[PDB]
């Protein structure tokens, strides 16, 4: 059934699994019209499909053209997400296909189940985890490839850069969720923490800066402080 | 007007005939039911006074043979049997009638309730759902599972209702996933009506049979089937006008007949709220919505 704190190590076992987050698929700016009504303008979005063990990110860029002349877009967005995940699975060799797909939002369950009927042995699961994958568009290089897209495109990243050379997947996922939680809570302050020291750069082939093990501990501390500071501000506690 | 004589009533039992019921005491001179209306299926059903576990009964049509009930002290149930000797049967029935040892099927002349519950139900379709081809009547009880319940265990004692599953390849055309899931018209009209049932009469017959097994036996699988067939129609944007008008009539009489004290176990809140208030057909079931709102406003 549902994935929670009780079965957390399951993410890092040897059964191929993907998280699917649909929160950035349908994105809009709301604005006033000349007549003083309100209208939306879609911008490019993305499906965030992540192997938590390997760090492999299948970023399917959703170009605004996919919404043209469609109705009920927030509903269609879930079905288009399911379509594209189904297509990705069918494109993978059998030995690379997931055994489980975990959706970050329960509204994705029926659409993904219906699109994957041909894969009865792939389990579709919700999670009780509150995962900050909505903040993926706060990673500059992922935001850049989405906003520049002029057509539908799939881009493959490793969201852990080279971390798995030095740390386990459990630790790499813990670092990724803390970074994204911080970016979600106070984007400006998080990016300041990540980039404030010019001597530490982002490799052309990476998403995050090239921190030494000691620098990652300092960074991780500053991120936890940011999240506690912001929590003290929200609740005045 | 036909007769189902009883050999005897050796155990205290509540006897149902269609929507009617009579209490018979242990060794009471009860010898059956006369004046049964020709032209309809009927159900004769039983609940023992000393063990209310297992309601059970027999669907039959007196046009197909001469049927009687005889208690089996080994298997501990009232069994239906067919008498092949016409003259023996006629002679038994005449004697019991002469001695007034039979209850009369108590039909009020104004009252179309049974016709209205069984309009599309045909003995030949019952015998394909309930498979026991050596008998012309069909045994059903409280505990019998459906083919669909058995997929999710003795196949011979199963109710072979048509399997309906909204998240199945049968229900969903490759390439029309969202369309077919949110609008079940394809599944209703092409797969089920054109494909399996051949026409709306056979679909309604199964729907009506499922309701009656749910109501008279508390058969849980039957209740699931009745709701699934209602939900398939209500979840279809494209349904023939005559089917919606007929469905409204079918459901009205089912809701009218349902004992008020059983609504909590026989009616699925989700399905009824969806069908009446959210579905494509939310505005197509005037009679049903009115009786449901006046009789069962708590459920909604």
């Amino acid at each position: 059934g549902a994935m929670n704190s009780s079965n957390y190590a399951e993410l890092f076992n040897n059964d191929i699994k993907l998280f699917v987050d649909d929160t950035n698929v349908y994105r809009v700016t709301v604005h006033k019209t000349f007549e003083g009504n309100v209208a939306t303008k879609a911008i490019n979005g993305c499906i965030f499909t992540l192997n938590p063990k390997t760090g492999h990110l299948f970023l399917k860029i959703i170009h605004t053209s996919v919404w043209a002349g469609q109705k009920r877009l927030s509903q269609l967005a879930k079905w288009k997400t399911a379509e594209e995940v189904s297509a990705l699975v069918r494109s993978l060799p059998k030995e690379e296909q997931p055994k489980q797909i975990i959706v970050t939002r329960k509204a994705m369950l029926d659409p993904l189940e219906v699109h994957m009927l041909d894969f009865p042995n792939i389990a579709i699961r919700p999670t009780e985890l509150r995962l900050p994958f909505s903040a993926a568009m706060s990673i500059d290089k992922l935001s850049d490839v989405v906003m520049k897209a002029t057509e539908p495109q799939m881009v493959l990243f490793n969201i852990y850069d080279d971390w798995l050379d030095r740390i386990s997947s459990y630790t790499a996922f813990s670092r990724l969720t803390l970074l994204l939680r911080a970016l979600k809570t106070n984007e400006e302050s998080a990016k300041m923490i990540l980039l404030s020291d010019p001597t530490i750069t982002i490799k052309s082939y990476h998403l995050w800066p090239s921190f030494t093990d000691e620098q990652w501990i300092t960074i991780e501390s500053q991120m936890r402080d940011l999240i506690l500071t912001e929590y003290g501000r929200k609740y005045n506690v | 007007m036909n007769t189902v004589p009883f050999t005897s009533a050796p155990i205290e039992v509540t006897i149902g005939i269609d929507q009617y019921s009579f209490n018979v005491k242990e060794n009471q001179p009860f010898h059956g039911i006369k004046d049964i209306p020709i032209g309809h299926v009927h159900v004769i059903h039983f609940q023992h006074a000393d063990n209310s576990s297992m309601r059970y009964g027999y669907w039959f049509d007196c046009r197909m043979g001469n049927f009687y009930i005889q208690y089996d002290p080994k298997d501990g149930l009232y069994k239906m049997m067919e008498e092949r000797d016409g003259a023996k049967f006629e002679n038994i029935v005449h004697n019991f009638k002469e001695r007034q040892m039979m209850v009369s099927y108590p039909k009020i002349d104004e009252d179309d309730t049974w016709y209205n519950l069984t309009e599309f139900v045909q003995m030949d379709k019952i015998r394909k759902i309930v498979r026991k081809d050596e008998n012309q009547f069909s045994y059903v009880d409280s505990s019998m599972t459906t083919v669909q319940e058995n997929e999710l265990s003795d196949p011979a004692h199963s109710l072979n209702y048509t399997v309906i599953n909204f998240k199945s390849r049968e229900a969903i055309r490759p390439g029309h996933e969202m369309e077919d899931f949110l609008d079940k018209s394809y599944y209703l009209n092409t797969v089920m009506l054109q494909g399996i049932f051949k026409n709306s009469s056979n679909y309604f017959g199964e729907l009506q049979f499922a309701f009656l097994n749910a109501m008279f036996f508390g058969n849980y699988g039957s209740s699931l089937q009745w709701h699934a067939m209602i939900e398939l129609i209500c979840s279809s944007a494209t349904v023939p006008k005559h089917m919606l008008d007929k469905l409204d009539e079918i459901l009205y009489y089912q809701i009218k007949t349902l004992p008020e004290q059983y609504s909590d176990i026989l009616l699925n809140e989700r399905v009824w709220n969806i069908c009446l208030y959210s579905s494509f057909q939310k505005n197509s079931l005037h009679n049903t919505e009115k009786i449901m709102e006046n009789k069962y406003p708590e459920l909604l």
